[PDB]
């Protein structure tokens, strides 16, 4: 392990929010056209892309016992039993 | 809009003053009238007036164009589709519009 991880923890124990003005963000998104169009373009373009599951790397992972077909269905077809793939990706 | 301003320091018979206002206006119009020379007698003067508020200060083309372009940007319709252009402008813009939007 890293001998100096304690120092890095002491430097920043917890995360900091970087969206300083959420209400102004929402108002600008709701009432200005050059922001709405660009944000929608980025989100839709990102959500259009699909995913492919290929080879298996022989390493110990946090989640094990998952087959390729299940990952293919989750990432592409329908992640949640109760939510869309497009809605999940856009969110 | 005003064409001529004549100034006098005396009270010259309002009724005939209005009659002369009509007469000069009709006579000196080159569309309906054949007079060009005016003679001032009795002390009547002519004030060299100017135009205070003109229609050339109101330049609204750029702002209206910006608003229209911004609306088209908001919906996503390329400007070339609305205006029209060359073939290389026509077909790729149609494809971009349909696909992306």
């Amino acid at each position: 392990l890293n001998p100096g991880q304690r120092i890095i923890r002491d430097m920043e124990p917890v995360s900091h929010r970087t969206n300083r003005k959420p209400f102004t963000t929402g108002q600008a998104y709701s009432k200005i056209e050059i922001l709405n169009r660009t944000a929608n373009m980025v989100i839709d373009s990102a959500a259009e892309c699909s995913y492919t599951v290929g080879d298996k790397y022989n390493i110990v992972t946090y989640a094990n016992g998952v087959k390729t077909k299940t990952l293919d269905t989750l990432l592409n077809v329908r992640p949640n039993p109760f939510m869309d793939i497009s809605t999940f990706r856009r969110l | 809009v005003i064409g001529l301003i004549l100034e006098t320091d005396e009270i010259l018979n309002k009724k005939l003053r209005e009659r002369k206002q009509e007469e000069l206006q009709l006579d000196y119009n080159p569309s309906t009238g054949q007079s060009s020379v005016l003679i001032l007698d009795g002390g009547m003067k002519a004030k060299p007036y100017s135009q205070i508020s003109s229609f050339k200060d109101l330049d609204f083309k750029e702002d209206i164009e910006g608003f229209n372009k911004s609306i088209c940007l908001a919906f996503g319709v390329p400007q070339v589709l609305l205006d029209g252009g060359n073939n290389a402008n026509i077909r790729p813009n149609i494809e971009l519009f349909y696909y992306m939007t």
